[PDB]
């Protein structure tokens, strides 16, 4: 929905979590916004990675391998995207 | 009397598999009832009451054979002693193991045995692993009184992997049933009758077959034997180490045995969710190159064109000035196809920092799609697919690639008789493969349910579609996949409790690679690109690097990457390091050092960290488990070895698709299988194996 | 109890893996499974120049192997962690007893 | 000696005990071995101190005892000529090790 | 047999075997006290401590076990006391019944490291003066951790180095089917 | 050889392998044949039975000795 | 008479010397083998190297064979 | 170099050594660190065999190869240099002998060795070991010797490492072993020229250090001239001042004047003409060496010390003087 990441960010990494009690707000955002993000992105390595119990973190590499680390602990699916939002922005 | 019993647990902590926990027979192990399940055998109703049958031709993962009668327990209201092996326990039956009638069957059956048998111990290889010296000098009589003149047998020519000496081979039928079922290539025979039965083909006809050096674990005596390991080595000298296997991306769990710093013999070991107990001829004889051309000492290229076997210090130096003299955006990373987690993430993190994105396996071509996990899986565990209905191989040569996948789809089309769907170049099979089409073509007529195949795909209640990671190379990568994924939806392949579709790779490294996101963006790399870092990459096209491109190749055999290489910075082998490595299925294990690495060489994240440093880039971590923790933040899917973390998310979030090709058929993505990687091209095994073809 | 243990300091940082031998895949006999060894990797064996033969530098070269071998993963941990050294415990691999029959061989395949 | 740590507090006074030991019989140690010229009476009782602090994190009073016998131990094979002196003057990042092994 | 029955029944604590000599597996606090008896008793006169012989069983949770063995000149009987003292279990001594237990004792504490109470001069018996590390254990490599010595310019003298050998060759020859 | 080449630094002597390739195979009658050693069986290696039933020599794995049907 | 030293004794009379067996080395030389039969050597220890014996990496031996199983690139 | 070990005494290092005068003070702790950091060392010998007996220990078994060799022949020079990468020369002598003369002794042989090592394309590195202050025009005929010898070891063989130890004390030395034994004549130490000679002494164990630390350094420390000195730069007198304070003994010094010296060292310096008969070696009293001892040049210079090396030398005072315990 974002559609400017590919030119700001080098890789977006979310690190859910397959069945968590937690996490689970991660992988609602995932299954609803990742077809459009990649979609709209079609070169980005946006990585989603699974676990068993690793806290749902979205991280983000920059340029010069820079890495903000943002933990999803709680936020819900618009918390989720607007983190991601802050991500791309604070690359460009 | 308020005794204590010892708590008699199952024969080596087999897990006892109930079907459901209502038909559970309970029969008696010698007076101490165990609970079976429905149709197991008295030998399984034993080795779950602790008690170890003698058996010298009933493999668990093989059929079952009456060729020799090594366990007859007497059940308690029988004529006659019943072979453990083929009698189905009934609910009640009394098993006696020890019983004297036991015993003198057992002691009768190690005579016989014993009685054509030559004594060949000492000149046999296995004669410390020997079932027969085994159970002689613990089931059998002390003393034999056959003497008169044993049978004797020629020599059959096996190939040059299985070394044969059929007089000692006391005819259980084992290796014959092996080649028949689980290798499925047929060619071993039991010729003739009477004590003049021969177990061999009766024209002489190499193993053609793969997989077939596993029938010398098979074989409980020292006839058939590894070649290779001709007499090197003895089963006691042997220091075992529970390592891991790096040749093919199935990741078959193996134990690197060695003889103090080198290698002597490589050996399967039980693991039912990868390899049962069966590993590819690939992984038994690659041994042999980890002591062949081996890099030990970091040669730089002086100002002729020959090498110069610097130190550390100065070959890291002239590297890490080469990279400060040159753009950014031209540093590119190629990791090879051995390369473990940790020295791809240490990769990663290097050419990253220096300000550049161009670190890829050696294997995945341009624009792969590593976001999803699913995408480059065998989301299906390799186990999984002994429950899928029907199979299509979408090109994927599974016998050649991923042996061990395709064992498991052999074992899985005996036992239930699935029927698979071939979509690839013409190929032989092990079983029967019912190949369709050539091209991305008949995949187009399968998308769109016009195939006769695609009925059957709908009907299977668990089907599998195992699509190799080898057709990524093709251009139309995205139009073949979204067909893939076409066929998935249309015909509920993935769904929530079967996950049907799986990809399957070639390349060790590959699976780890695109977990940590080491992705290809596309060409232009490796292209005007000027420090190519080959980190172990041999398959990397040195044809397409510029010739002014200073090429750095971190390996530790070299083939023709080396010869190129402006530096080269020797790195350990699979054996010598710890490396975290994730197999196709998703299950990452983790190899353990078994042999001292070679001259001079250093691990493979240990030399790229070392580099970095050397190179001004200040990296965080310093240790092994420094960038394990490193991979748990960039990919914690590598960081819980030893458990397979499946992906949770199916194909109804790739975006879109695009129209597959019509020309380019599916090409062969591994021509030999027997020079797959460096380890194997450098072996003087795998070579020579050329005429096995 | 790693100090009191007399074991040098560079010997206590060490890196173990607690694990249980598999089955030696060449014999089909369960006789040496559940013992649980601490394997103190000890990688670093060269070759004496003088002899052919190999020449440890490692005092743990053998003792993982040789002589000090526990019966329970618990008692394996309990010493790892008691000397102090970071051990990985690298559980062993069961087989299934699936269900098998003779039977099974001459199944019939209709028509 | 019977372990009448039966708790730290008992553990830690014989700690202190054995310190004072150790501390009031240096005189001897440089006497025998000579080391009144090369070190100074703060310097052997400041490795004493870094000594019983360098393991002063244990919480288990056995294991304290133990160390504490130990301790006895040596110093009564130092104070006796029973052992030498030649280790009692010795007893008073990634890269640099990366360029010698691979351990 | 008499002994076990005018034994205290807590004394013989934890076990009793019945052949290959018997043993009373007792209870380290009770042993000096069941070593007092069997010892001084009219109809059980040992006299004769043999052997003290320290077994490491490193899977057990106690790890030794201090095998008092105990011959009896006058019944021509043998008893064989044993206890249970991990690394760190101050055990009791018994050099105050049977005085040929100091040196055993002490030979008990340098192999394997089991303190014994109130035992006067419980000096490291066998082993090297300056020698770190308890051998006869289980977990202490037969080469040994740093016990090369070998003369040097610091002349007339024996360093005592880390250690490095033709590497001990284990040999697992133990077979399947026990 | 070459594997003679590992342990024997001589090579003046001739090599065990050529002193073995060297001495001619033993007629025998029927299809096994015994190869005890070299005549005492208690001074010999473990008794060998070898199979006769192809056409070249069958060689004695111990002792190198080569045996023909001669029929 | 001068610079003997034992070991000079041929196996062939090594045995009746040493009261072993009963059969002079005239005997025993019908027994000796022919095809690898070597002759006595004195065991030339110390009197000088080449005439010494010497592994086969200590340097003084011609042919100083390299034990290291990896064969180098 | 090719180094497959852990630390020494069965490690490799690739480091097979031929230390010329390993059978000697300074050889002994060379070859011990030579073959303890796990290198072979093929010992050559001049004469008895019981020479480097005491070398065939602090080494595993062929680690340390004793060899013998004639100083004045060559293809045994060359069989004793056959098997090595590295070729140590400490072979030197601080008194003429009849056979062997000054320059046959310092010069004409480290020249031999230096051209039977550039034939023998192979050594690596050649480390060359002569004195401090050995610069010519130096009045010890042992120090011109000993700088012709440097100067014939660069010329006919560069990047050849040439250590330039002074004086160098410890066990079995030449410096402080004659003083004591001459303490025993009743405490009367003849310091010569009234002490004012400025030398450095340094621990032999540190010049050992140090040619072992050219050897396992990188190209560098080739063809540079190192001056392995020491610390505490000392006086003739000063340093007698340390002994006495080790050896139980009350200092009774005497000074004597060069003319006195040099007379009472005219004898033992017709070692040509005595033929029939070897002189016993003059330890105290040695022409050469009281030459040398006239000019306090054996301090030294802004050439390459130990700091160039990684290395900083042992004090003269505790341990590495503790040899002299053995005369209380
Ligand atoms: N000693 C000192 O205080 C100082 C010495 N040096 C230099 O250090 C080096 C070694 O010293 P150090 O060991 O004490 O010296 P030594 O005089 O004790 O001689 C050492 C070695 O030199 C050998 N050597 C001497 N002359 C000959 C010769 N003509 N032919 C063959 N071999 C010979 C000796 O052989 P053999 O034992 O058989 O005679 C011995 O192996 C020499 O170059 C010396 O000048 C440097 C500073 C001062
Ligand atoms: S298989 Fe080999 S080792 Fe085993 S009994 Fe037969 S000849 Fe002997
Ligand atoms: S060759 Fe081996 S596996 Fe085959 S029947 Fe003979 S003994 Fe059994
Ligand atoms: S193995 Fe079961 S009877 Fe032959
Ligand atoms: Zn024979």
């Amino acid at each position: 929905w974002r559609g400017s990441i590919s030119k700001s960010m080098k890789e977006l990494r979310i690190l859910l979590c397959q069945s968590s009690p937690a996490s689970a707000p991660t992988r609602t955002f995932v299954e609803k916004n990742y077809k459009d993000l990649k979609s709209l992105n079609p070169k980005l390595p946006i990585l989603i990675r699974e676990c068993s119990g690793v806290q749902p973190q979205m991280w983000a590499r920059y340029d010069m391998g820079v890495e903000r680390c943002v933990n999803l602990d709680g936020l819900t699916e618009p918390q989720i995207l607007k983190a991601l939002e802050n991500l791309v922005k604070s690359g460009a | 009397p308020t005794q204590i019993l010892p708590p008699r647990n199952p024969v080596g902590g087999a897990r006892v598999h109930f079907s459901n926990p209502e038909d559970a027979i309970e029969v008696f192990v010698d007076g101490y009832a165990v609970k079976v399940p429905k149709g197991f055998t008295v030998l399984q109703a034993c080795e779950v009451a602790g008690v170890d049958i003698p058996r010298f031709c009933y493999h668990s993962r093989l059929s079952i054979a009456g060729n020799c009668r090594m366990c007859l327990v007497e059940v308690e209201k029988s004529p006659k002693p019943v072979a453990s092996c083929a009698m189905p326990a009934l609910p009640g039956m009394k098993i006696k193991t020890d019983t004297p009638i036991a015993k003198k069957a057992r002691e009768g059956v190690m005579e016989f045995l014993l009685m054509n048998h030559p004594l060949d111990c000492p000149i046999c290889d296995q004669g410390g692993e020997c079932d027969l010296q085994d159970q002689s000098m613990a089931f059998g009589s002390d003393r034999g009184r056959f003497t008169e003149m044993k049978r004797s047998v020629v020599d059959k020519n096996l190939g040059p992997l299985v070394k044969t000496v059929m007089t000692r081979c006391i005819q259980c039928t084992r290796c014959v049933r092996f080649a028949s079922e689980v290798a499925g290539v047929q060619d071993l025979g039991i010729l003739g009758r009477g004590s003049g039965e021969e177990i061999g083909t009766y024209v002489e006809k190499l193993m053609t077959s793969e997989l077939s050096g596993n029938v010398i674990d098979i074989c409980p005596v020292g006839a058939l034997t590894s070649k290779p390991f001709a007499f090197k080595a003895r089963n006691w000298e042997l220091k075992a180490t529970e390592t891991i296997d790096v040749s093919d991306a199935v990741g078959s769990n193996i134990r690197v045995d060695s003889r103090g710093p080198e290698v002597m013999r490589i050996i399967p070991r039980l693991n039912e969710d990868i390899n049962e107990e069966w590993i590819s001829d690939k992984t038994r004889f690659c041994y042999d190159g980890l002591k062949r051309q081996r890099l030990s000492d970091p040669m730089i290229r002086d100002s002729d064109g020959r090498f110069k076997a610097v130190s550390w210090r100065d070959a890291l130096a002239v590297v890490g000035d080469i990279i400060h003299q040159v753009k950014p955006d031209e540093i590119v990373g190629v990791a090879g196809q051995l390369s473990d987690a940790e020295s791809m993430m240490v990769l990663k993190d290097f050419v990253n920092r220096m300000g550049s994105d161009n670190v890829w396996c050696e294997g995945t071509a341009a624009g792969v799609d590593a976001d999803l996990r699913y995408s480059y899986l065998m989301n299906t565990s390799i186990s999984g697919l002994e429950n899928a209905d029907l199979f299509l191989l979408i090109g994927t040569q599974p016998r050649v690639e991923a042996a061990m996948v395709n064992a498991r789809i052999c074992k899985t089309v005996r036992a239930s008789n699935a029927k698979v769907g071939y979509v690839g170049p013409p190929a032989e099979f092990n079983y029967d493969c019912k190949h369709l089409g050539t091209g991305p073509d008949t995949l187009k007529e399968i998308a769109e349910g016009r195939h006769p195949f695609c009925t059957a795909l709908k009907n299977a209640k668990n089907p599998a579609i195992i699509v190799g990671a080898g057709l990524f190379n093709r251009t139309d990568k995205n139009a073949i996949l979204s067909s893939v994924e076409s066929i998935a939806q249309a015909n509920n392949v993935v769904r929530p409790d079967w996950n049907g579709l799986n990809f399957l790779l070639q390349y060790a490294a590959q699976a780890a690679a695109l977990d940590l996101g080491l992705i290809q963006q596309s060409a232009k790399a490796l292209e005007s690109a000027k420090f190519v870092y080959l980190m172990g990459a041999d398959d990397v096209n040195v044809d397409k690097i510029p010739k002014d491109a200073f090429v750095v190749y971190q390996g530790h055999h070299g083939d023709k990457a080396v010869y190129r290489a402006n530096v080269i910075l020797p790195a350990s082998a699979f054996t010598e390091k710890e490396g975290t490595y994730e197999n196709t299925e998703g299950f990452t294990q983790q190899t353990v050092p078994a042999v001292p690495t070679v001259g001079d060489a250093r691990d493979d994240w240990k030399i790229v960290r070392a580099l970095s440093e050397v190179s001004g880039v200040k990296l965080p971590y310093n240790s092994i488990e420094g960038v394990r923790s490193r991979i748990k933040s960039v990919a914690p899917n590598l960081v819980h070895t030893d458990e397979r973390e499946p992906a949770a998310f199916g194909p109804s979030l790739k975006p879109e698709c695009k129209e597959a090709m019509s020309t380019t058929p599916f090409q062969t993505v591994v021509e030999n299988f027997y020079m797959t990687n460096s380890i194997t091209r450098a072996s003087k095994i795998m070579a020579q194996c050329s005429a096995v073809l | 109890i790693g100090k009191v243990s007399g074991i040098p300091e560079e010997h206590l940082s060490r890196k173990v893996i607690i694990y249980s031998p598999a089955r030696t895949a060449t014999q089909s006999g369960s006789g040496k499974l559940g013992k649980w060894k601490i394997n103190f990797v000890s990688t670093l064996k060269w070759e004496n120049p003088l002899m052919g033969w190999t020449s440890t530098g490692d005092p743990y070269a053998n003792v993982g192997d040789s002589a000090l071998a526990f019966d329970s993963e618990e008692a394996a941990k309990s010493f790892a962690e008691r000397h102090g050294w970071d051990y990985k415990v690298k559980k062993p691999n069961t087989p299934l007893l699936k269900v098998k029959s003779y039977s099974d061989n001459f199944k019939w395949k209709g028509n | 000696v019977p372990p009448n740590s039966a708790n730290l507090t008992e553990a830690r006074r014989r700690v202190f005990d054995f310190f004072r030991a150790a501390c009031r019989s240096i005189p001897t140690i440089m006497d025998i071995y000579n080391l009144q010229d090369v070190v100074a009476p703060s310097q052997l009782r400041y490795a004493i101190s870094a000594q019983i602090r360098n393991n002063a994190h244990i919480t288990d009073p056995k294991v304290i005892d133990l160390l504490i016998f130990k301790g006895m131990e040596e110093l009564t094979d130092i104070v006796d000529h029973a052992k030498q002196r030649h280790h009692i003057i010795g007893q008073y990042d990634f890269l640099k090790n990366f360029y010698t092994s691979n351990y | 047999k008499y002994s076990w029955e005018t034994l205290p029944k807590k004394w013989v604590k934890k076990m009793e075997r019945s052949e290959h000599g018997n043993r009373f597996d007792t209870n380290t606090d009770y042993l000096f006290q069941l070593l007092c008896f069997l010892k001084l008793h009219t109809y059980t006169r040992v006299q004769v401590l043999i052997d003290i012989c320290g077994v490491d069983y490193p899977s057990r949770k106690r790890r030794f076990e201090v095998v008092y063995n105990l011959l009896s000149t006058r019944y021509n009987s043998r008893i064989r006391v044993q206890t249970s003292a991990d690394e760190v279990t101050r055990i009791s001594s018994v050099v105050s019944l049977f005085p040929s237990a100091g040196w055993w004792e002490r030979e008990v504490w340098d192999m394997f490291g089991v303190s014994f109470i109130n035992h006067p001069d419980l000096r490291r018996i066998l082993t090297d003066y300056g020698f770190e590390g308890h051998p006869l254990r289980k977990d202490f490599p037969l080469s040994g951790y740093v016990q090369v010595r070998y003369d040097d310019p610091e002349k007339r003298v024996v360093s005592e180095p880390i250690e490095m050998t033709q590497e001990f060759r284990y040999f697992d020859f133990a077979s399947p089917w026990e | 050889g070459n594997h003679t080449a590992k342990w024997m630094q001589d090579r003046s002597k001739k090599s065990p392998m050529e002193l073995i390739s060297e001495v001619p195979p033993i007629k025998v009658d029927g299809r096994i044949v015994a190869c005890e050693g070299d005549t005492n069986p208690a001074l010999g290696h473990p008794i060998e039975f070898i199979c006769l039933d192809l056409n070249e020599p069958a060689i004695c794995k111990y002792c190198g000795l080569r045996y023909v049907q001669d029929h | 008479k001068d610079r003997y030293n034992a070991s000079q004794v041929p196996a062939e009379w090594h045995g009746w010397l040493h009261f072993i067996t009963d059969h002079t080395g005239d005997e025993l030389l019908s027994l000796k083998p022919k095809r690898y039969g070597l002759e006595h050597k004195e065991n030339f220890s110390g009197e000088g190297d080449a005439y010494i014996y010497h592994s086969k990496g200590h340097t003084l031996n011609p042919g100083q064979k390299n034990w290291t199983r990896y064969q180098s690139w | 170099l090719a180094r497959k070990g852990t630390g020494g005494r069965s490690s490799v290092s690739g480091i097979v050594a031929t230390v010329f005068g390993a059978t000697g003070f300074l050889g002994r702790y060379l070859v011990q660190q030579l073959a303890k950091m796990g290198s072979q060392v093929l010992v050559p010998f001049r004469g008895s065999e019981d020479s480097p007996r005491h070398l065939k220990l602090m080494g595993d078994l062929g680690q340390v190869v004793p060899m013998k060799f004639d100083p004045r022949d060559e293809d045994s020079i060359k069989a004793v240099m056959a098997k090595a990468n590295v070729v140590i020369n400490l072979i030197g002598r601080e008194y003429e002998t009849r056979n062997f003369s000054f320059e046959d002794a310092n010069h004409h042989i480290a020249e031999k060795l230096a051209l039977v090592a550039k034939e023998h394309g192979g050594i690596m590195r050649y480390i060359q070991v002569s004195c401090l202050g050995a610069s010519v025009s130096s009045p010890s005929r042992m120090l011109r010797a000993k700088a012709a010898a440097e100067e014939a070891v660069l010329n006919a063989l560069p990047e050849a490492t040439i250590m330039r130890p002074a004086t160098m004390i410890g066990t079995e030395d030449r410096i402080l072993n004659p003083w004591s034994m001459f303490v025993k004549k009743y405490g009367f130490l003849p310091l010569i020229g009234g002490g004012t000679t400025k030398f450095q002494p340094v621990y032999v164990v540190d010049v050992a250090a140090a040619i072992v630390a050219a050897l396992k350094d990188d190209g560098s420390s080739m063809g540079k001239t190192y001056e392995l000195g020491g610390p505490d730069v000392f006086t003739t007198h000063e340093l007698a001042e340390i002994m006495y304070d080790m050896i139980r003994e009350w200092p009774r010094y005497v000074k004597l004047p060069f003319p006195i010296a040099k007379a009472m060292a005219a004898p033992r310096d017709f070692m040509v003409n005595k033929v029939p008969f070897p002189l016993p070696s003059p330890q105290i009293f040695n022409l050469d060496q009281i030459n040398a001892l006239t000019t306090d040049t054996l301090v030294s210079d802004n050439a390459l010390k130990f700091q160039d090396l990684d290395l900083v030398p042992h004090k003269l005072k505790g341990y590495p003087v503790e040899f002299l315990i053995q005369y209380r």
